[PDB]
């Protein structure tokens, strides 16, 4: 049973705090620099933002679990930002920690933090334009601007207007969640890159090509979806067995057998009204020969989350036996259309009667340009879901920041004493993180931040560090508009995150 | 040693010093607790959580000392735990305190038994003068402003942002049901944390509060008498399995035939005996279920072993692994069982209406259990201050405004007595300077600047510091008038029980 | 591999010196408490000389001798254990000065011996009679716990102690060896210990109230189990078929059932009227349905009462123990003038007292359950055996280090047997004495010369048995205060003393034994 109380205990707990910092440092736009992270389970793992991995990480103090856990909360939440909370907790207590040294071991802090995160916030609630969405604006068009403002940064060229307006047609539909995750966007091979196509419902990427696959329907007009965990193929219901031998006809009943109880598990559903077979664990070879002589469609070998989406759009449902089973276990369309594009073989499943998935399905034809507009495609249905949530939207770059800290720089004259000294910590703690978009950007980093405070002190504007260009400039004049929640949302998490840490300075730790 | 024999680990130059730095060491974790605070210490035990307190007792208990002199205070701080709330922290600073002060004197030349007695005469003269220290008291429990003043130190004790919600909101839920002046109970009121929400959205309900969601239909019946069971089903029939899936075709038709019928005798057992909620911590199957529909009975999902605990003692119940049917014996209290929903979540709520052996509930909504652990220990503390047995609790100025007082009245006194033992009487008043101390440092400034200004203001009996700015500088503020009030019994056992520790411990040498 | 006569000696007395420390903190009320994980880990609180020996782990072989001579010495008085260890001590330290310089072994020895004879017949002197009172017993009784645990507890206890041993001379024993039962409470204080008459029981009715005041008690006192459940033994094991286990539960059940109808017609023939009460106490369960049915009649019935209640119980109330029921007249079972049913702490404890016939008391200590009630039980215990010497013999003198310095300065004087070698062993005998009252002095914080030259000239001119005041460490007449002695106490420092002593010195190897 391990206890350690002290001054240099506090110190203890910041830095490891900044260890986790680093993982994370910058990830906003493409630039930085990583490093393959693959676990000894023999999986090589990256992520698109940082704060992901850093979930995973299991720390050994108590204190850095704390700054753990408000990552989790914030991604949960908004799902944006989440980097952003770690960075601002963290470097708020770097320049604490000599003072610490000095005396600032009080638990006094605990009460500036509240001061200095209670008007912020308000200041931006404030400051950011409330703004319809018939304003004077079509809905799709607000965001339209909006949903740009990912799409820039990375690296799509021209493309990146067409690519936005498509994006949000999805989101309006189905909007009830502040997360990406009953659109998606599905990858594509071959196939034109100056268009894309919206879909409403569901798609599968690839379905393996079998004996009779072309033998066997690509169109319906009244598809009824049986939806499968199951398979039956070679190995999940045999047709290889030992019998006895004293007439040839032996032989023959014995395989005969078992071909009869392969078949009866695709017609018990079809008489229920199927016609449409899908399922995401395999379909051989012995499988497929049923299907295609009955002349009724299957699909084997489609992803398990895909295949999930399609119980919600189509109102099918999950099945475990497809023997003597209802028909309200089905799902409908109205439009089955198969067409190959590119290498891979896809299914559309549109004319949904509940439609509780639509999706955008990008068609580049490569492996370069589509992970690159996935990957801005992503954090665009962020942003213009959000968008109708809180509709209240205000710059960002980290000129709001810049603009907190002079704010914040103001109130430290009329605080008294050992709070002041707190404040002028957590101005401090601001600039970092567009900081590091000056460093994504390629400007000296140092020399850009002071740059932006001087147009924070001659009008109040929207100055700040683009990545979105690669310039420096107001943001809200070059339509980088994400809302005023994402930034009500980290500065409360990030001082939340803070107070707990500083004030733990004596751990007492039990190996058993 | 000179001996091959004759174990000891205290003793000589090891009693003297070494005891007196390890008592000194636990006391560090209540030298910046008590009263005001922003303090947080966390301690982790592989509970795969993060436990957050401000409280001794479960600091106290996880660290564990070599030696009998650190160890012997924590049963000190324990009995204290039972007898009266908060005071805990207040319990270990002082005997650790005194024991400080204690070895200066063993250095100059003094005696370790003389030492002994001046303390025992010096806590005799500070109880004596302590009811004459009562400067507010309440008349009537069933009014939230007097109750919720006593409460309030409590819950200050632990953070300082948290003081005024709670402190009305359990006076509000009551802890007024007994009378409070025989008789008392505190295993009929927990502290139920339900996740979800923030802990301004912590409510009142009245009676037992269970997380686990409801199933079937519900009972609102006066014949509802509680039967608890650990787990009623797994299965009145186990499986073996013979081609690994089944112990096979023709047999699993019977296993489950069999089941069906067993469980329709145990669940119209249930039914027939007057037992018309049933709280199961096994497993509702879907056979279970379409038994306690027909019957009409209440059906209580899972359990966990927290849940179970609160039933059979509170209940006058016993949790029975069964798979054979059984009748009522864990019997009840509890007449009306409603359902309502508590943090969107459906929890059963149990009441009846009683002063004795009646129940109460203080629910918290909370955004992670963390969050809630800590607040927990305000609001268990401020159900054990309620503790007095007495509706004039003669409350005595909370939150360490009495302590200048009773160390002015300690030291002047010690001048008239002559010998050995007015040394300790002097050093017996500076172990309640402790208190004003570990203010002064979560305050911000030092030790010297707050004892002086209390003392310049001369008898007062309000005096004491807070976190603020206020507190600092002038280090002057009114707690007797922000309704810090803290009860006579709960400083009375705080001060008696931590002379008596202080004395067993200051006598080892083994 | 042996160490040979410097080197022997050498080894004892240096152990002696580290002991002597130890055991001069538990010496009168002056000394201090100690506690012990360091005999096993776990928490002891215990202020005795002999007990502490046995707690610890002890390895060396003069600590180890120090210890087994105690034990004897623990027995019959329980108090001058604390002093046997400093005597021992200094009587060394006297013999070493002049073996260095140049003296035998055996010289010291002879001069021991006439030490030994003259120290005794001095004891025969001094002895003050003392009545056989409650007063002068009240004063044996203080002293003696005052010993073994504070000032403040110890004064409750006195009263406990004394009534004890008033009672045990109508049963005209001259001894104790009943009267001795310690039975604990459970409280939130320990300043309170209370008399109880007769006996007290652990665990009384599991069904509360059935008639807890009962005028008029007729004790059964059995042990065979009313409840025995509805389990399937056979023989008290599992057997091959369920139909053969269940045909004994049957017969065991019913069996069960009779006898408990037994205590349905044993009420009319004792009692006849409910005028009367009627205690059972079994050490083994009894049903719920069974507590019902007895308890309208206006019988109590108590369940899982131990072995030593029922012995107790035999023995005091005039009862008897019995493996049957049945129908038995008054004149076998014993009579209790009352009983009453005192609830306190976690746990009730029924009380079976003014007793017909006693020869047991129950001295009941209120504590916590900490280790400061097992601290209590020790300091009563010997307090027992203090108040016993009294009543064997006459005689009780007045203490705190009186009787010690008076009986040393009669050997300096003269010489106890006239010849030089004598002389040498008697220097050594009379300041190893001189310790017992000094160190009182030492502990309270004034100086140990000032008080000898003082303490000893007051004798010379009174002829009274001036003693140490403790608490101002300066002298002061020990018989009107109560710091008073057994003529036990000082007759077995004494014996233990020149014993231990003699063959601890008469080493000349230690060569190690397999």
């Amino acid at each position: 049973t391990d206890s350690s109380q002290g001054i240099p205990q506090l110190v203890s707990n910041i830095s490891a705090c900044q260890v986790i910092a680093e993982a994370v440092r910058t990830t906003l736009g493409p630039r930085g620099m990583d490093k393959l992270i693959v676990d000894g389970r023999g999986k090589a793992t990256i992520s698109n933002d940082g704060a992901t991995i850093l979930k995973l990480l299991d720390v050994v103090h108590p204190a850095a679990k704390t700054l753990v856990d408000i990552a989790k909360s914030q991604d949960a939440e908004v799902g944006d930002g989440t980097t952003s909370v770690t960075l601002l907790a963290a470097e708020f207590l770097k320049q604490v920690k000599p003072y610490v040294e000095e005396g600032l071991h009080p638990q006094i802090i605990i009460r500036a933090f509240r001061t200095a995160t209670q008007l912020a916030v308000n200041k931006i609630k404030e400051i950011a334009v409330t703004v319809k969405k018939a304003d004077k604006v079509e809905q799709r068009k607000l965001l339209e601007k909006c949903a740009m403002t990912a799409l820039s940064s990375k690296l799509i060229s021209q493309q990146k207007a067409f690519f936005a307006k498509m994006v949000v047609d999805a989101v309006m539909m189905l909007d009830d969640l502040l997360q990406l995750k009953m659109i998606g966007i599905k990858k594509v091979q071959g196939g034109a890159l100056e268009d894309s196509q919206l879909v409403a419902g569901v798609a599968f990427k690839k379905t393996f090509s079998y004996a009779g696959f072309e033998m066997q329907p690509k169109k319906y007009h009244n598809p009824k979806i049986a939806l499968l965990n199951v398979e039956l193929e070679l190995k999940a219901e045999k047709d290889n067995a030992e019998i006895r031998v004293h007439t040839v006809e032996d032989y023959q009943a014995i395989v005969d057998a078992e071909w009869n109880i392969l078949y009866d598990k695709l017609e018990k559903i079809h008489h229920s009204g199927a016609k449409v077979v899908l399922s995401k664990l395999p379909i051989g070879d012995v499988a497929t020969q049923y299907f295609a002589d009955r002349d009724m469609f299957c699909a084997g070998r489609v992803p398990e989350e895909d295949l999930k989406r399609t119980m919600m759009a189509c109102g099918g449902s999950i099945q475990t036996s497809v023997n003597a089973l209802s028909a309200d276990v089905l799902g409908r369309c109205q439009v089955f259309e198969e067409t190959q594009i590119g290498g891979e073989r896809y299914n559309f499943f549109t004319g949904c009667p509940k439609a509780k998935t639509c999706t955008f399905i990008l068609r580049g034809g490569a492996e370069q340009f589509m992970e690159e507009t996935e990957r801005s495609l992503h954090d665009a249905i962020m942003i213009v879901r959000r968008a109708i949530k809180n509709d209240s939207v205000v710059a960002g770059g980290g000129a709001i920041e810049m603009e907190l800290s002079k704010y914040l720089r103001d109130y430290s004259r009329t605080i008294p004493g050992k709070q002041q000294l707190l404040i002028g910590a957590y101005a401090k703690a601001l600039e970092i993180i567009p900081r590091q978009l000056c460093d994504n950007a390629g400007f000296d980093a140092t020399n850009i931040l002071n740059k932006l405070r001087a147009r924070h002190a001659q009008g109040g504007t929207w100055y700040g560090v683009d990545i979105n260009n690669e310039d420096i400039a107001d943001n809200f004049e070059a339509f980088v508009w994400e809302p005023a929640m994402v930034r009500i949302n980290a500065l409360t998490a990030a001082s939340e995150a803070a107070c707990l840490i500083v004030s733990v300075d004596e751990t007492i730790k039990n190996p058993r | 040693m000179l001996k091959e024999g004759a174990k000891h680990f205290s003793g000589l130059e090891e009693a003297v010093y070494r005891n007196i730095q390890a008592c000194k060491e636990l006391a560090q974790t209540t030298r910046t607790a008590y009263g005001p605070n922003g303090m947080n210490k966390m301690v982790i035990n592989h509970l795969e959580k993060l436990f957050v307190t401000n409280d001794a007792a479960t600091i106290l208990r996880e660290l564990e000392v070599q030696h009998p002199a650190a160890k012997m205070i924590v049963m000190a701080s324990h009995m204290q735990e039972q007898e009266v709330g908060d005071g805990t922290n207040f319990v270990l600073v002082f005997a650790g305190a005194l024991l400080e002060l204690a070895e200066e004197l063993l250095r100059i030349g003094l005696s370790v038994s003389e030492v002994i007695e001046g303390y025992e005469i010096a806590c005799r003269k500070a109880h004596e003068i302590l009811p004459n220290l009562v400067c507010c008291s309440a008349k009537n429990l069933r009014d939230i402003d007097e109750v919720s003043s006593l409460l309030r130190t409590s819950i200050m004790s632990k953070q300082y942002g948290n003081e005024v919600f709670l402190a009305k909101l359990i006076a509000q839920a009551c802890v007024s049901i007994f009378p409070d002046s025989g008789h008392f109970n505190v295993d009929n009121i927990r502290v139920c944390k339900i996740l979800g929400s923030g802990i301004s959205s912590s409510s009142v309900l009245h009676g037992m509060v269970f997380k686990k969601e409801t199933e079937g239909d519900v009972t609102s019946v006066k014949d509802a008498k509680i039967a608890v069971y650990s787990c009623p089903f797994d299965g009145m029939i186990t499986e073996t399995k013979g081609t690994v899936l089944i112990k096979t075709a023709e047999e699993l038709m019977n296993f489950s035939k069999g089941e069906e019928n067993l469980m329709d005798a145990q669940v119209k057992a249930i039914a027939d005996t007057g037992a018309n909620v049933v709280v199961t911590g096994g497993k509702v199957a879907d056979m279970a279920l379409h038994y306690a529909n027909k019957y009409n009975i209440m059906l209580v999902r899972l359990n966990s072993k927290w849940d179970l605990r609160r039933l059979c003692k509170t209940v006058g119940a016993t949790a029975l692994p069964r798979l054979t049917p059984p009748v009522l014996e864990e019997m009840g209290h509890c007449d009306s069982v409603y359902l309502s929903e508590v943090g969107d979540t459906q929890v059963v709520v149990f009441k009846h209406e009683k002063e004795d052996g009646a129940i109460s509930t203080i629910v918290l909504r909370g955004s992670t259990d963390n969050l809630m652990d800590d607040i927990e220990r305000a609001v268990d503390d401020g159900v054990n201050t309620f503790k007095v047995l007495t509706r004039d609790k003669r409350l005595v100025p909370g939150g360490g405004a009495t302590e200048i007082e009773l160390a002015k009245q300690i030291t002047s006194y010690g001048e008239t007595c002559p010998g050995l033992e007015q040394y300790a009487i002097k050093k017996f008043a500076e172990a309640f300077e402790a208190i004003p101390r570990a203010l002064a440092e979560n305050s911000g400034v030092k030790a010297n600047e707050v004892i002086s200004k209390l003392y310049a203001v001369h008898q007062e009996g309000n005096k004491n510091v807070g976190l603020d700015i206020e507190a600092e500088v002038p280090a002057v503020k009114d707690m007797l008038e922000a309704g810090i009030l803290d009860t006579y019994l709960g400083k009375y056992w705080a001060i008696k029980l931590a002379t008596n520790a202080a004395v067993t411990v200051l006598r080892v040498d083994q | 591999e042996v160490a040979r006569a410097q080197a022997a000696l050498a080894v004892n007395i240096s152990a002696a010196r580290g002991l002597q420390d130890v055991l001069r903190t538990n010496l009168g009320p002056k000394g201090t408490m100690k506690m012990l994980v360091s005999g096993a880990g776990d928490i002891k609180l215990t202020k005795d000389g002999n007990v502490l020996l046995h707690e610890m782990q002890i390895q060396h072989p003069t600590a180890s001798l120090i210890a087994k001579v105690a034990t004897a010495q623990d027995d019959i008085t329980g108090d001058g254990t604390t002093s046997n260890v400093l005597i021992i001590g200094e009587l060394l330290k006297q013999a070493d000065l002049y073996i260095s310089e140049g003296l035998h072994p055996r010289i010291i020895t002879e001069g021991f011996e006439a030490a030994k004879e003259k120290a005794l017949q001095f004891l025969e002197e001094v002895k003050v009679s003392r009545e056989m009172d409650r007063e002068t017993l009240i004063d044996v009784a203080r002293t003696s716990l005052r010993t073994k645990v504070h000032a403040e507890l110890a004064d409750v206890l006195t009263e406990a102690v004394v009534d004890s041993i008033l009672a045990i001379k109508k049963q005209d024993e001259p001894i104790d060896l009943f009267m001795i039962e310690i039975m604990e409470m459970k409280h939130k204080s320990e300043t309170d210990t209370s008399l109880i008459r007769g006996l007290v029981l652990d665990h009384g009715a599991r069904h509360p109230d059935m008639k807890k005041r009962v005028e008029d008690a007729y004790i059964l006192t059995c042990n065979v189990s009313l409840e025995y459940e509805k389990t399937e033994v056979n023989s008290g094991f599992f057997y091959k078929s369920a139909e053969e286990r269940e045909k004994l539960v049957k017969a065991e059940r019913k069996f069960i059932e009779d006898r408990v109808k037994k205590i349905i017609e044993l009420k009319r023939k004792v009692c006849g009227d409910s005028d009367k009460g009627f205690v059972v106490i079994n050490q083994k369960g009894i049903d719920p349905f069974s507590l019902d049915a007895l308890s309208k009649e206006g019988i109590v019935a108590l369940r899982r009462a131990k072995r030593r209640n029922m012995e107790r119980l035999t023995l005091a109330c005039g009862g008897v123990a019995l493996n049957s029921f049945d129908d038995l007249s008054p004149d076998c079972l014993g009579h209790a003038g009352l009983v009453y049913e005192y609830t306190l702490g976690e746990e009730k404890f029924t009380f079976i007292e003014k007793c017909n016939n006693p020869r047991s008391v129950t001295l009941l200590i209120k504590g916590p359950n900490k280790h400061t009630l097992t601290q209590i039980k020790d300091a009563v215990r010997d307090g027992l055996r203090a108040v016993k010497n009294a009543i064997d013999d006459g005689c009780v003198v007045p203490g705190a280090g009186a009787v010690e310095v008076a009986m040393a300065e009669a050997l300096i004087k003269h010489k106890p047997s006239v010849k030089g070698r004598a002389q040498l062993g008697v220097q050594a005998f009379a300041d190893a004495l001189l310790i017992i009252p000094k160190v009182l002095a030492q502990n309270s914080g004034f100086d140990l010369q000032e008080t000898l030259v003082k303490i000893q000239a007051e004798h010379s001119e009174s002829g009274q048995l001036v003693g140490v005041d403790l608490n101002t460490g300066e002298p002061m007449v020990a018989a009107e205060v109560g710091v008073w002695d057994n003529y036990c106490v000082k007759k077995q420092l004494l014996h233990s003393c020149t014993v231990i002593a003699t063959n601890i010195l008469l080493v000349d190897e230690i060569m190690r034994a397999g």
